């Protein structure tokens, strides 16, 4: 199964995600980027049913970038993460909902905080510290609650996710076969390579 | 003014000019006739022979709907022909849910109320021709007349055409001489003879004579067309009447 | 007049103005001739060329293995009724495997020419159309007016000098009638008789075009060098 | 000047189209009247067969809307037939909806709604026709309730209609001053009938035979009409007194 | 058939205007004056009601300032019934983007769906424009205090002051002279009062003839209240800027 | 109920009961008894006194007494025992109510008190809510009121629900 | 629905009311498309009938459809946002389906489509509005200047000017600008552009708004400030 | 006013006989078909000459084996030439195999006569559609609003068709080489256009059976402008 | 058939003036005077029985028509059109407010949606405007006692008193040196019938006046006892008695 994991940290907003892509018994790819730039401060991760996660990501980042050129202004995480739930809430009662799980990462320059959103394919959504969905959230959770601390720097958030992700692969039993960790910022999305 | 140019525009007086407009087309269109006999009723028509190239009885202008209803019109053709496919949908439509075959005061109304509606809106145009219709139902015969404004009555004779005057002075004497009632078969041969009376009228062209009818006696209350020897007796029935 | 801006509208003398002016655009229209005997059924038309570096404009169209027309005024709407043929053609085929009857055709024909003439919107179509077939009662003959009447006949011609042929025809009739198990001959028949409406024009190798069916002949048209034998 | 030609007011705030359709009401030349008994509601209309031709018995201005509503047409019958088919309609669907059958009023309010559509939307020309609905209510009792092409309804303790309704209108009038009651104080229907054709004859100052009127009667659970040998009788009893 | 009665409410003049527009907004020169002043720390809305009665209940009375939501008001100058169709319209969409974003609506995305509306009737449908122009006053964290208006064209534009209606080319060189960049409410408040006061085709301004708005900061600390006056509130501020 | 009165005010008429049995079962009956309502509909008219019941798949039926629900059986037990023709006004209220003890006391579904509504023809129909209290529960044996300050607060504060204030 | 047919021929083969919904562009405020060697300016006329205007707030006549594409316009302001939409909306579709922004050409071929159909469509008039679409393809350092007007008809121009007085600006870059050699430098190009709007304007105050395009999605509106510096400049060359 | 689809007193259709005028006012293009191929030419008619001219696009492909010049209101083509596409794949699709040109002319015609109150006027451009297949080799039609199409050996459309028409009547023969039948077209454009006749202002395009359908390059235009000029200068 | 007119018929004139808008308000000026005065604890709205003929039953045809049981309205004008509108604000009383709510809903927000249905009526395809102006007269917890004039435009206007029709600029000249704020509900009626006589021809008697009152609950119209929270409607039509009474204390 896939892993999608969030942190939060004091001024940043740390997204880790497995890159494997599997159908069953086959590896289909090792370099699956699971991600969308919803807008330059907001970034979602996702995982599901295949077809539904992509269509449903770039469906979104459609609409926010169509509102961005619109108004010339950068939606807020929080109006974001609504839009992405109201958009799942309306497709469970659809004819064939859309089987998507996400995390949203942005970081709101009107009141310079980091803010991590998670939402389920039901429209259910919370603002956590941390997040995580499918198998590894049961583990990464009771991880997290001992060594999570609020006003953690981005390099100690990393560390964690890194003990994180070292532990989820002794104790999980499918090989998601690493992640790719995207950090969100005042300065925007970038890639950590090293991990 | 103006109160002509549009149909279901009332005039000051109180009258649809469009539907009067449509009466026009009606009485420049060739003579139809309708009699009610003892136990049915006939109809016959002109039929102008413009050219010698026509085929001799291929160009039939009387209408059967249903098995026991016959229809003939005057005015222009295609517009009867629309009423016609109307009226046997309406009849096949009160047969799917009732059973029974469609009455003609019943098939009347159907006929009445489509043509009436033809002169609510002024998108559409009100029909341009008068319907002699009718035959035998459970309450015996019935012969009825339909105008371009929805009007229609039961008649003991009708016409309709260019020869009407003609042809209605000649269905009253036969009213007036015959309280007792008319035969089916007398019913055939005096309908022919006002048809080619009716003919002075369109004396310019010859014509070719056609008759149809509907007798609980004679045809077994169907609709058919009078053919052979039958309309060769009416035929010179009529010449000998003329001459 | 006040009376023509749609075909919605009665005139004073219960007159249709703008079926009257689609009749108009038929008599503009270059001449075609039809005529039948007892075995077969024949149509001649004299095609319209726009200059001399141009084709000339097909007349003829196949509706069916028994039965197609010619037609006199806007193509366009000679397409769009003769397309409604072939589908009724094949509806009968298909649902009832029976040939479609060449009155019936003309039936259906004159009801959907009808309904153009009582609705706002709608235009009357701007053709007239020669119906030829053979079917269980034998050879037909069939002229379509956009006004909705059809009438069956022995011979006919419709388009610009259309008179010359008919009256030709009219004197011919008890001659042309007789022509059965001769398919040539009833031809020559047709052709003498579209030669009564040419002037100073004559019938050339590209010019004309003539389409047969009967007893045991489908409906097929010449052109080209097929019909340099009747010229 | 369009607005005399669809249903948009005329500058003086006036609906032409209907005013022309009240003119179409009298387009028949027929003189209809109806009065209230104890038990019954009578209504009398002129019957006029000008053509030899015409079948007598099929020409009628009186229908049998329900079973308990009779309805009397003044306008061309086009448009009678018209109304009468979407009332028979009407009355049919109320039974069906509400379990109980259409009160005379209750249907006269309906036709009369459906008049008013046709004086407001401009596609749909107003019924050149005025509607007499009579019965005998199982609430109200004796029941008289006229719509109009404006869509205008209302109650009658009695009514006339059509070119000469202001002749039979006063006659009436002066009958209901002397007596000071609502109705026609009398017990058979017969009479009431009598009442109505005297009434009628004194009005117009015109004699009928049996085949000049055409009469409606509404009972308690059903309205009927007369024949030719009905209405003798009914003549004849006029002639002995 | 019924091409004969049609007006043809969307076409262009041979000029290149849209008659029934430009028609509307004859219309709306005819109506009260409504004006609005953009301060430093808030919004003013001053309208005058239409030639009233002795026997109008005042109180209980709105014709010209309506509340869109708690952060947006509109002035009308138009057919009243025809505002509130496009009043009720902005209200629903207001309430759509708290929905959808958790966020209050910005003022010119309400004013351009509001102007969108209008444009359509104009270009599509057959049917006649709304005879309406709207002052909006709005306040959101983006932009601060703004004043837009739009007219049945579906054109709008921003303003520091602006008015619409009757008198509207007089009003606009009053407040063009008066107003200055550092103005502040209470000023901006006698400036909308002294402007309607020379503009008015009245004998006279008065409490009973008149509707106030306005959008302040002054609320308890960081928050913005909307303050639609009362009849004894208007006739107050009538006698403490001394116009009677 | 409201289409009745719209109905009511059409008509110029004091609503029928036939008119609101018939308008219930058909919309009932559209709904194929998903609608799972299952109704015994009472009332005087100008008509007179009526009386029916109609099941959720739109079926109605006429009585002079009628029960529905789980405690029908014990209902109908007491009416087939005690009914009779030409009852009182006094005698069929006991014999209503009587006829609702017998479901409250024999079925698990029923409870509490018993409501009555009486409709006599050229009267008001008087509403009985609570018309008898045969299960009013008895006094405790302790005060469960705790002593001050017995639940632990981790926090406090004042809610807003007053509108954004002036100056 | 309204179906009827508001764009229809005339006698002498002209529809009307495409040809008097260009009436209604000349009676717009003037633009101009000026595209040099390495970038493309957009000037726009502002009228200065309209102060006591909130300049933060007041809807600009250049619009952004994607990061590297613009729409300047001149016509009626209400139909013109219906257009800016409808582009945004396909900019943003053409990115998820193809996954690669519009071409220059491919944005202005899709505008010019909807004002055509709005042509002959029943119940709906022609747009009052011609656009300058203007920007750089995908990873492209060649300019492009594109031109639309209500009948539909598109075309590519090295400058334009659309809008009232858009005869003499024409006239103006007609002489001016060398094909062989476009305003080298971005500082050349806003010049000409400046200059070519003061053939119109009236003050070079608040009256004209520049808006300079450059490769690689670099878009940036000139300050009041920054515009008045080359007003001074080019007067001062003048007085000679 | 009056219906749109309405016929005049002659049975003409007012809309269509009035796109008919709309088309004469349109830039002028010529077809000329050969047995090596059909030629197409086209007038540009830039409006100014700050308008950069490559981008006035009248010459257009339909499929590989059809090629399509047009004369009138350029921008009604545009719904036409997307429709003649989606016809031409769409049958290969359904078929396998490339559709005859009269097959794609019929479907363009079939939209012509579709308006009233479908869409609101008839279309204000004419088409010459060019092509080649295996039945009726190298083809060559002129396309009407009426829904009326003719096969032409040569046609010219637009403001100097008459006049070119004349010309075309003269020169055209059954034995014409593709070089002759270019210079032909060439001579033509240059005879009825108002400017002088460069490879700016005018384009040039041919469909043969072996390379298809091109749109001839301003470099190679330029050289048969050359050619033309000095041929003539020859006697 | 369809309905072909899907265009307005009410367009704005040269002159900025909508004509059908306008000559709907002549249609009202025609009309019979109808009024209303509101006191402190009620309003009364008032109107004449113009009798078409004397067979015909004037107590058939209801000028005053109940809306809601704390809503009443008269009308000036087209009777057939008010007629429809009664019809029309009945069923979106309900369907708009109180099958969401569960309570009947307050004058102001009812009116409202009449003057909805005649602004559509104003713009929207192949209709004329209503020839009616209404008056309507209710009572809610929260406004209390109000009174509200609606003209075929859609505009609406609250009124301490006011007349619209035949005689409405005499009979408002009337009601202004009449009316103040400490008027009972017995001295308004008063009032009403004084006002109402100037504008009357013929009789004037409880047969030929229709009047109605928004005043106090009655218990003894509600049709049932047992609710203590529903005390009855505040809307009552005076009886013809009741209304004679009233004109010998006149
Ligand atoms: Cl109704
Ligand atoms: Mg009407």
């Amino acid at each position: 199964m896939d892993i999608i994991l969030g942190i939060r940290v004091q001024d940043s907003v740390i997204l880790a995600s497995s890159k494997a892509v599997t159908r069953g018994i086959s590896v289909l790819k090792d370099s699956d980027d699971k991600t969308r730039q919803l807008s330059p401060h907001t970034l979602m991760s996702f995982a599901g049913e295949a077809g539904d996660t992509v269509q449903f990501a770039e469906y979104i980042q459609a609409n926010i970038q169509l509102y961005s050129i619109r108004e010339d202004y950068e939606l807020s995480p929080q109006a974001v993460s609504s839009f992405v739930r109201q958009e799942l809430a309306k497709s469970i009662r659809s004819r064939r909902p859309y089987q998507v799980n996400v995390l949203i990462g942005g970081y709101d320059k009107k009141k310079n905080k980091p803010e991590l959103y998670q939402i389920d394919y039901l429209g259910t959504k919370v603002e956590l510290p941390y997040g995580a969905h499918g198998y590894s959230g049961f583990y990464t959770f009771s991880l997290l609650d001992h060594h999570y601390r609020p006003d953690m720097t981005t390099e100690e958030g990393l560390d964690l996710l890194k003990l994180c992700v070292q532990e989820l692969e002794k104790r999980m039993p499918m090989d998601f076969k690493g992640v790719i960790v995207k950090i969100v910022d005042k300065d925007g999305i970038r890639q950590v390579d090293d991990f | 003014t103006g109160y002509d140019l549009s149909n279901s525009v009332f005039s000051p007086d109180g009258r649809n000019f469009q539907v009067e407009y449509a009466v026009k087309a009606v009485e420049n269109g060739t003579t139809s006739i309708g009699i009610k006999c003892n136990d049915g009723v006939v109809f016959a028509v002109e039929k102008l022979i413009t050219s010698k190239l026509l085929v001799p009885q291929k160009n039939v202008k009387i209408q059967v709907v249903d098995r026991h209803i016959g229809c003939v019109y005057s005015g222009l053709i295609p517009d009867g022909r629309h009423l016609v496919n109307r009226g046997r949908e309406e009849a096949a439509s009160f047969k799917k849910l009732y059973k029974t075959p469609i009455p003609i005061p019943a098939f009347a109304d159907r006929l009445g109320q489509y043509v009436q509606a033809h002169t609510l809106y002024n998108s559409v145009r009100p029909f341009g021709v008068s319907t002699i219709f009718g035959g035998v139902d459970k309450n015996g015969a019935h012969l009825y007349m339909l105008e371009p404004s929805g009007s229609y009555w039961g008649y003991k004779g009708a016409a309709t055409g260019k020869g009407r005057q003609s042809a209605k002075a000649e269905l009253e004497k036969l009213v007036d001489h015959h309280p007792e009632g008319l035969s089916a078969r007398e019913a055939v041969k005096q309908a022919a003879k006002i048809i080619y009376l009716a003919h002075e009228d369109n004396k310019e062209k010859d014509f070719e004579l056609e008759i149809s009818w509907c007798s609980l006696s004679e045809t077994n209350g169907l609709h058919k067309f009078v053919k052979g020897d039958l309309l060769q007796e009416a035929i010179d029935f009529a010449q000998k009447e003329i001459n | 007049n006040n009376y023509d801006g749609d075909t919605v509208t009665f005139s004073p003398t219960g007159r249709l103005f703008q079926v009257e002016y689609a009749l108009e655009a038929i008599k503009q229209g270059s001449v075609t001739v039809g005529l039948r005997s007892n075995t077969h059924a024949v149509l001649v038309a004299l095609k319209r060329n726009a200059d001399e570096l141009s084709s000339y404009q097909k007349k003829i169209i196949k509706c069916d293995e028994h039965m197609g027309l010619s037609l006199a005024g806007l193509a366009p709407d000679a397409r769009v009724l003769s397309n409604y043929l072939r589908q009724q053609c094949n509806y009968s085929s298909l649902v009832f495997n029976r040939k479609l009857a060449v009155e019936r055709a003309g039936h259906l024909l004159c009801d959907k020419a009808q309904k153009n003439t009582q609705s706002y919107g709608g235009r009357p179509y701007g053709v007239g159309l020669l119906i030829i077939g053979y079917d269980k009662s034998g050879a037909h003959l069939l002229e379509f007016q956009p006004s909705g009447n059809v009438t069956e006949l022995y011979g006919t011609a419709i388009g610009a000098r259309s008179q010359g042929a008919k009256t030709y025809l009219e004197r011919t009739l008890d001659t042309f009638i007789k022509i059965d198990g001769n398919p040539d001959e009833l031809i020559k028949a047709g052709v003498e008789a579209i030669s009564q409406s040419l002037r100073d024009e004559s019938l050339t190798v590209d010019n004309l075009s003539i389409a047969i069916v009967g007893k045991d002949t489908p409906f097929t048209i010449y052109d080209g060098e097929a019909v340099a034998k009747y010229i | 000047g369009y607005d005399r030609h669809i249903t948009i007011f005329s500058p003086e705030g006036r609906l032409y189209q209907v005013e022309y359709a009240f003119k179409a009401t009298n387009q028949t030349n027929i003189n209809s009247l109806a009065v209230r008994g104890k038990d019954c509601t009578v209504v009398i209309s002129q019957k006029k067969v000008p053509d030899k031709l015409l079948d007598p018995t099929t020409v009628s201005y009186i229908f049998c809307i329900s079973r308990t509503i009779g309805m009397v047409v003044n306008g061309p019958i086009p448009d009678a037939r018209n109304a009468a088919l979407r009332a028979k309609a009407e009355a049919a669907e109320f039974r069906y909806k509400y379990g109980y059958d259409m009160p005379c009023d209750v249907l006269a309010k309906r036709m009369a709604n459906l008049s008013q559509i046709y004086t407001q939307r401009a596609y749909m020309r107003p019924l050149g026709v005025i509607l007499t609905f009579v019965s005998v209510d199982e609430e109200l009792g004796p029941s008289i309730y006229k719509t109009d092409p404006a869509g205008y309804y209302v109650g009658y303790k009695a009514t006339a209609t059509g070119p000469k309704q202001q002749e039979i209108t006063t006659n009436l009038e002066n009958h209901f001053k002397k007596s000071k009651i609502d109705h026609i104080n009398e017990e058979s229907w017969e009479k009431v009938v009598e009442f109505a054709i005297t009434h009628m004859i004194d009005a117009l100052g015109t004699e009928f035979s049996k085949n000049d009127l055409e009469v409606g009667v509404a009972t308690k659970d059903k309205f009927f009409t007369l024949s030719a040998e009905n209405i003798e009788e009914r003549l004849v009893a006029i002639a002995e007194q | 058939g019924s091409r004969r009665y049609d007006s043809r409410t969307t076409i262009f003049s041979p000029e290149g205007r849209l008659y029934q527009v430009e028609y509307a907004l004859e219309s709306i020169s005819h109506a009260g004056t409504a004006i609005g002043i953009m301060a430093s720390d808030g919004i003013v809305l001053a309208a005058e009601r239409k030639v009233t009665s002795t026997l109008l209940e005042q109180d209980t009375s709105t014709e010209k300032l309506y509340k869109l939501n708690d952060k947006i008001a509109v002035a009308v100058a138009g057919l009243t019934a025809d505002a509130e169709i496009l009043i009720n319209t902005a209200r629903i969409h207001a309430q759509n983007y708290l929905k959808t974003y958790n966020e209050d609506i910005p003022v010119e995305i309400l004013v351009r769906r509001l102007s969108d509306i209008k444009q359509g009737y104009t270009q599509h449908g057959g049917l006649r424009p709304f005879g309406v122009s709207f002052i909006y006053a709005g306040y959101d964290d983006r932009y601060g205090y703004q004043l837009y208006t739009s007219n049945p064209s579906g054109n709008y534009t921003g303003w520091k002051a602006i008015s619409v209606g009757a008198n509207t080319s007089a009003a606009q060189t009053l407040l063009q002279m008066d107003y200055k960049d550092d103005m502040k409410v209470d000023d901006a408040i006698e400036l909308a009062l002294k402007t309607l006061s020379k503009t008015t085709d009245s004998s006279a301004l008065t409490y009973d003839r008149l509707e106030f708005a306005t959008i302040r900061k002054g609320a308890n600390d960081g928050e913005v209240y909307q303050k639609i006056f009362k009849p004894q509130e208007i006739k107050d501020i009538l006698v403490k800027t001394g116009i009677t | 109920g409201s289409n009745i009165e719209l109905h009511s005010l059409y008509t110029s008429r004091e609503p029928r009961v036939v008119s609101a049995l018939q308008m219930l079962k058909q919309h009932l009956f559209k709904y194929q008894g998903h609608i799972g309502a299952y109704l015994i509909v009472a009332g005087v008219d100008p008509t007179g006194s009526h009386l029916f019941s109609i099941h959720a798949h739109g079926s109605t039926d006429v009585g002079y007494y009628l029960s529905l629900g789980s405690g029908s059986l014990a209902a109908m037990a007491v009416l087939e025992s005690h009914w009779k023709q030409d009852l009182t006004k006094e005698e069929a209220i006991k014999l209503a109510s009587d006829a609702i003890q017998a479901g409250i006391w024999n079925d698990l579904g029923s409870g509490s008190n018993v409501d009555v509504c009486v409709m006599e023809i050229g009267k008001d129909a008087e509403y009985l809510r609570n018309y008898l209290t045969p299960n009013v529960r008895e006094e405790k044996q302790k005060s469960y009121k705790f002593p001050r300050g017995t639940t632990a607060v981790l926090k406090e504060s004042i809610v807003n629900i007053c509108d954004i204030q002036e100056e | 629905g309204y179906d009827r047919a508001l764009s229809i021929f005339s006698p002498d083969g002209h529809i009307f009311q495409v040809e008097y919904a260009l009436e209604a562009v000349k009676r717009g405020t003037c633009a101009v498309g000026v595209k040099g060697k390495n970038c493309v300016v957009l000037g726009c006329e502002r009228r200065s009938t309209l102060k006591l205007q909130d300049t933060r707030i007041t809807p600009s006549k250049v619009s952004k459809i994607d990061s590297h594409v613009v729409l300047s316009f001149s016509g009626l302001n209400a139909d013109s946002r219906i257009l800016i939409e409808k582009a945004r909306v396909e900019a943003q579709s053409h990115r998820l389906t193809l996954e690669d922004p519009v071409t220059v050409e491919y944005l202005t071929r899709y505008v010019a489509g909807v004002q055509q159909r709005y042509t002959q469509s029943g119940g709906v008039r022609p747009f009052g509005v011609s656009t300058l679409i203007a920007g750089f393809d995908p990873r492209d350092d060649e300019p492009k200047l594109y031109q639309t007007e209500p009948s539909g008809i598109y075309s590519s121009w090295s400058a334009q000017t659309i809008g009232r007085n858009s005869k003499t600006v024409r006239e103006f870059l007609e002489k001016n600008y060398d094909r062989k050699e476009p305003p080298a430098t971005v500082e050349e190009c806003v010049k000409l552009t400046v200059r070519s709007l003061l053939e119109v304007v009236q003050t070079g105050a608040k009256n004209i708004e520049i808006t300079v395009v450059k490769p690689d999605s670099d878009i940036v509106a000139l300050s009041s400030e920054e515009i008045n510096q080359y007003v001074t400049q080019i007067e001062q060359e003048k007085q000679e | 006013d009056r219906g749109v689809s309405t016929f005049s007193p002659e049975g003409r259709l007012f809309q269509v006989e009035y796109s008919l005028e709309a088309i004469k006012l349109g830039s002028t293009a010529i077809g000329i078909a050969t047995k090596e191929g059909v030629v197409l030419g086209v007038e540009k008619r830039a409006t100014s000459p700050l308008l950069e001219s490559d981008s006035i696009e009248k010459i257009v492909e339909i499929d590989r084996h059809i090629g399509c010049a047009m004369s009138g209101l350029t921008a009604d083509a545009r719904s036409m030439i997307e429709h003649a596409r989606t016809a031409a794949v769409t049958h290969n699709l359904y078929y396998d195999e490339d559709i005859n040109v009269e097959s794609l002319t019929q479907s363009v015609c079939d939209l012509a006569l579709r308006f009233g109150e479908l869409m609101s006027r008839p279309f204000g451009v004419a088409l010459l559609i060019a092509g080649h297949d295996a039945d009726d080799g190298y083809q060559l039609f002129h396309a009407e609003p009426s829904g009326t199409f003719y096969r032409y050996n040569a046609k010219a459309i637009g403001s100097g068709s008459e006049g070119a028409q004349a010309e075309l009547l003269n020169e055209w023969h059954s034995s014409l080489t593709l070089k002759e039948a270019e210079l032909l077209v060439l001579k033509i454009l240059k005879q009825v256009m108002e400017e002088k006749l460069d490879e700016n202002n005018a384009q040039l395009s041919c469909i043969t059976k072996q390379d298809g359908f091109k749109i001839y390059d301003n470099e190679k235009t330029a050289e048969l402008i050359k050619e033309l000029k000095e041929k003539e200068a020859a006697e | 058939m369809t309905d072909r007119y899907s265009f307005s018929l009410t367009t704005f004139s040269p002159s900025g003036k909508l004509g059908q808008i306008d000559y709907a308000l002549t249609a009202v000026k025609q009309g019979v005077t109808s009024l209303g005065i509101k006191a402190t604890n009620g309003v009364v709205i008032a109107t004449e029985k113009k009798s078409s003929s004397p067979l015909a039953m004037s107590e058939t045809l209801s000028k005053v028509s109940l809306l809601t049981p704390d809503i009443g309205a008269v009308y000036s004008g087209m009777g057939p059109d008010y007629r429809v509108l009664v019809d029309k604000s009945r069923k979106v009383a309900h369907t708009s407010y109180k099958r969401i709510y569960g309570e009947y809903p307050p004058t102001k927000l009812l009116v409202s949606e009449v003057a909805k249905i005649m602004q559509e009526a104003t713009q929207s395809g192949g209709v004329r405007p209503f020839g009616v102006s209404l008056l309507i007269a209710g009572h809610d917890e929260f406004n209390g006692f109000s009174l509200y004039q609606v003209d075929p435009s859609g505009s609406y206007f609250p009124w301490k008193a006011t007349a619209i029709g035949k005689g409405s600029v005499a009979a408002k000249t009337f009601l202004e040196k009449r009316w103040n704020d400490e008027l009972e509900l017995e001295d308004a009626i008063h009032i009403a019938l004084l006002t109402l006589k100037e504008s009357v021809e013929g009789e004037f008697n409880g047969d030929t006046i229709e009047l109605a009152i928004i005043g106090d609950e009655n218990p003894d119209l509600l049709g049932y006892t047992g609710i203590p929270t529903d005390k009855g409607p505040r809307f009552r039509k005076l009886t013809s008695q009741e209304i004679n009474d009233r004109l010998e204390a006149l």
